[PDB]
RNA sequence: AAGAACCUUACCUGGUCUUGACAUCCACGGAAGUUUUCAGAGAUGAGAAUGUGCCUUCGGGAACCGUGAGACAGGUGCUGCAUGGCUGUCGUCAGCUCGUGUUGUGAAAUGUUGGGUUAAGUCCCGCAACGAGCGCAACCCUUAUCCUUUGUUGCCAGCGGUCCGGCCGGGAACUCAAAGGAGACUGCCAGUGAUAAACUGGAGGAAGGUGGGGAUGACGUCAAGUCAUCAUGGCCCUUACGACCAGGGCUACACACGUGCUACAAUGGCGCAUACAAAGAGAAGCGACCUCGCGAGAGCAAGCGGACCUCAUAAAGUGCGUCGUAGUCCGGAUUGGAGUCUGCAACUCGACUCCAUGAAGUCGGAAUCGCUAGUAAUCGUGGAUCAGAAUGCCACGGUGAAUAC
């Protein structure tokens, strides 16, 4: 039956699924690939199906929403590594030592008084 | 000074706002104008009585106003009568139903605001500053304060120079984010002109 | 159907109105959906604190508005009465439209 | 040119203006305003019109419909 | 335009929106004006801080 | 710096590719955060580098920069008399990261067309070892053992 | 100064008033007020109309107006080196000090020197000092992860029903939201280290050595800045340095400099197609949709005081095509003509559209500034201010690095 993974970046919330089977690339009820897949998270999102095993073993409902172009990705690739349970989690052992098993934590900072952008300082006559 | 100010950044924390009605941005502007005219008249009859603070508050789409203090003998005098008075002359004011009770708070001297106005009504009697504001102070921890200090500015004992001078006594533990703090500024006038009176008393941590 | 969204400066306080329009209701009659969460407002300030230039440092403020919505598709109108009214909702301000 | 669908006038000057009308020219006009966006009626008559110390003299003449009263001005001195 | 109604200029042009400033309610001040509490700035802070102006509070997001 | 360590992640290796030195490659070219036009400009170039030299894909780029790798760098310095330029042994990263670093600058300098051309023409003139990158490998040895041993 | 067309605005040239623009206070007469006029640039003076009201005690009185009287009012006038209040700054730098004790004739010293250790007067051990208090630390907010409570205006897996559009039952699983909570404490182990403190490395773990950000600013320094936010000692003018009003000025221009924007292009211009956001704001508001206009915009006009409706159709990016090294299909200054929008008003002195014109500039001297990771860099969006006013400031996100021996 079903394995489900949520996962974020960014603030782009996703919601994978995962059933056995010959899966094509399944998001928001298109292909990645009619998204324009050979550019968009190319094969970003599909490391779980690479590391410990190939991509046709797994069926693949995914729904997501909001980032941009890498937004996108992550919280899709945090939500299918944890979907990556056919028969337990064994494989987040391995996937804990590439790292994909802890997302990117990141966020953009603040704007602040005084400064132009976040860390960036204004320029000052003389000293 | 260049502190933040503790009450301000207690509010949220541990100390209720001094008004407390909400209001929608249609009408917040008036509230506000009839709560920042009030507490004028309130200042100005109740000297003797003496504000600890004030809650004002939303009854039933009208205005009420909870005044705690150190004295509420001249306040209420007579049965309801001189709190009536008051109230009378409130709800001209607001333009609505205002509703008035005073609170008295045991062992006033205890509480900032308090002190503060007997500190400067010595200062209005001229008295001699060095002994005087150290005397109210060890009153203070004499009736069992945890921590307490003190600060006057000015032109202190009539002064060509301006001058400022602190005291401190007891654990007033001012970073530290958890800890109740009771402050004021008030300021005395003089025939030297304006002398301000700030005053910190520290109970406790939670 | 019937239907309240309150607003408030504290979430625990909001929070008490809510609880006692969820007994007060089950109560008198029935049927209240309880406390809908609903996104906060936040109205952020900044303004500039010297009486007289040094525009460089600047003190930021804020108003917390939670709102709530409760529901109630309470169909008993004899006792929706005694639910209305008789409420003063924890101080602060509530709107109950159909 | 600009100022949308036809431009404004004033309205105690445009007294004055009749009279300079009907009984013909005589003598430069003394006016506050700069204001008025001239059009036919006030050519070939001696008007003057304020620089903020002193009313500057125009005479009006033909293609002046296209301009405003303030504008033979001068308000600022130079050296 | 229209006859003798754009004449109409006769009043007192306090009438405008171009006119009334938004002066500082309680000190007059005609910059640093926030509409909301409808004051400037300054006289905002020493209300706020001390704890007067209902629900508000420092930001720190 | 003086006191803490500092050893930052390890990049992407490049999709299909395969090569994560050439993914570095083209973080170091990157004009102002447009790694989709750096993208687009690499694999242009590295099929007309391939295309030209009638080679296969990893290694032409990599035999180009071969050559432009020297073995030092020199340091401004001083101790007793006015400034003098020390040379000291590269360390091999840094190697590999000098020889791809001055190829931007040597391509945007050239007389040539648009970025993968212009691009793949350097890389040409790296693995005919005759033109831009090559000449600015072919100084420091020249420079070096006229100021030894200051440290 | 988070908004100089008048107003703002203080100043000038002009027009005026002097118990006044505003208070407090008396008398006397008049409802307040809604209409209209002539003369004036207007302020205004000078009019005719009309209205002639709630309490009353029949002298009235309160709401309120006009006239006159004298006590007075007024000043962004002066004095920050008379001041409060308030703020900058060195600097969130890690220091700074008092009780007692000892030591010295005494100023004072020690504590707060040492030996190690850290982000750190952080901690241990050692010590003629033991203790205390301010400080960094930590309580907080927000963010990285999970669990519980809750399910409309939000969300949509599994289900059916679908004009098969989350649309309409329904499911509330799950997202999100917002209420409440958990977890990470050097704790787990090993090694090293004066065995102590501590440190290095690894473990496990979504998060490891102050987790990230923000809030939070010691004692004190510059007789710092601020009498124009306000208050205020003292001084001065008080038929003028006050008050009211019109126009003008604050936007000038042989110049110099600061701080920003936009360029000098081919990683780019120009044309078509194509596509993911995040945070806001909104009732004298925002204003769909629909129609009309060359467009700016115009007319008619739903929905919503907002997870709903509106501004609002996020751009860089990506797919194809053109241009090919040129003062250019680069670039936009300047200037012309013809238009739209706000307002009593675009005249000195507004923004914006359309057509036309197409300077300089082909990457900037000596010198100098910023930044160590979601940062630098780069492209959009939004707000406050607001009639109309942005390349500023303030806020949000998209794409997103290099190098630190």
């Amino acid at each position: 039956n079903q394995y489900y993974g949520t996962g974020r970046r960014k603030s782009s919330a996703a919601r994978v699924f995962i059933k056995p089977g010959n899966g094509k690339i399944v998001i928001n009820q298109r292909s990645l690939e009619q998204y324009f897949g050979r550019e968009t998270a190319r094969m970003v999102v599909r490391q779980p199906l690479e590391l410990v095993d190939m991509v046709e073993k797994l069926d693949l409902y995914i729904t997501v929403k909001g980032g941009g172009i890498s937004g996108q990705a992550g919280a899709i690739r945090h939500g299918i590594t944890r979907a990556l349970m056919e028969y337990d989690e064994s494989l987040r052992s391995e996937l804990r030592k590439a790292g994909f098993v802890t997302r990117d934590a990141r966020q953009v900072e603040r704007k602040k008084v005084g400064l132009r952008k976040a860390r960036r300082r204004p320029q000052f006559s003389k000293r | 000074g260049q502190k933040v100010h503790p009450n301000g950044i207690r509010l949220g924390i541990v100390k209720p706002w001094n008004s407390t009605w909400f209001a929608n941005t249609k009408e917040f502007a008036d509230n506000l104008d009839s709560d920042f005219k009030v507490r004028q008249y309130l200042t100005k009859e109740l000297a003797k009585a003496s504000v600890s603070r004030i809650v004002i508050e939303r009854p039933a789409k009208s205005i009420r106003v909870t005044i705690h203090t150190a004295r509420p003998g001249i306040v209420i005098g007579k049965k309801g009568e001189d709190v009536e008075k008051l109230r009378k002359v409130v709800a001209d004011i607001a333009g609505v139903p205002a509703q008035i009770n005073i609170a008295e708070v045991r062992k006033p001297e205890l509480d900032a605001k308090l002190v503060a106005d007997s500190i400067t009504s010595q200062l209005e009697r001229r008295v001699m500053f060095r002994r005087a504001m150290k005397r109210a102070v060890q009153n203070a921890m004499r009736l069992g304060a945890k921590g307490i200090k003190v600060e006057v500015s000015g032109r202190l004992g009539g002064a060509e120079i301006a001058r400022t001078e602190w005291y401190r006594e007891g654990r007033v533990p001012l970073h530290t984010l958890r800890a109740d703090i009771d402050y004021n500024t008030s300021e005395a006038h003089t025939t030297y002109g304006v002398i301000g009176v700030k005053v910190w008393i520290f109970k406790g941590e939670i | 159907r019937i239907r309240i969204r309150l607003k408030a400066f504290d979430h625990r306080l909001i929070d008490q109105a809510t609880a006692e329009i969820v007994e007060t209701a089950k109560r008198t009659g029935a049927q209240v959906r309880g406390p809908i969460p609903l996104p906060t407002r936040k109205e952020r300030f900044t303004v500039l604190i010297s009486p007289h230039v040094n525009k460089d440092a600047r003190d930021q403020y804020e108003i917390r508005t939670h709102l709530r919505l409760v529901d109630i598709v309470e169909p008993t109108e004899k006792t929706v009465d005694a639910l209305m009214r008789l409420d003063l909702a924890a101080g602060v301000d509530v709107q109950i439209s159909l | 040119r600009s100022l949308k669908k036809g431009p404004f006038i004033d309205l105690h000057l445009l007294k004055k203006v009749e009279k300079a009308v009907e009984s013909g020219d005589k003598k430069p006009l003394r006016t506050w305003s700069r204001r008025s966006t001239i059009f036919p009626n006030m050519i070939g008559l001696t008007i003057a019109v304020h620089n903020g110390r002193q009313h500057v003299p125009v005479f009006v003449t033909d293609e002046m419909v296209g301009h405003k009263l303030g504008e033979f001005a001068p308000t600022r001195t130079y050296r | 335009r229209w006859n003798a109604v754009l004449k109409l200029q006769t009043l007192p042009r306090d009438s405008s929106p171009s006119r009334q400033r938004n002066r500082c309610r309680q000190t007059g001040r005609p910059h640093g004006f926030l509409r909301k509490f409808g004051l400037s700035r300054i006289k905002v802070r020493e209300a706020a801080m001390r704890g007067e102006i209902p629900g508000l509070k420092k930001a720190s997001w | 710096p003086r006191r803490r360590v500092i050893g930052q992640r390890k990049i992407l290796p490049d999709p299909k590719f395969g090569s994560e030195l050439l993914a570095k490659f083209v973080n170091i070219l990157m004009v102002d955060g447009k790694k989709s036009t750096a993208e687009s400009i690499v694999y242009s170039a590295l099929e007309t580098l391939a295309q030209r030299s009638g080679k296969s894909e990893l290694e032409a780029f990599e035999v180009a920069l071969e050559n432009v790798r020297p073995t030092v760098e020199v340091k401004s310095r001083r101790v007793g008399g006015s400034t003098y330029q020390v040379p000291v042994e590269v360390r091999p990263v840094r190697r590999n990261a000098l020889a791809m670093r001055w190829i931007v600058e040597a391509a945007r300098k050239r007389g040539d067309k648009s970025m993968a051309l212009r691009l793949a023409n350097e890389l040409s003139d790296a693995a005919e070892n005759k033109g831009t990158a090559v000449k600015k490998r072919e100084d420091v040895h020249r420079m070096a053992e006229a100021n030894k041993a200051f440290a």
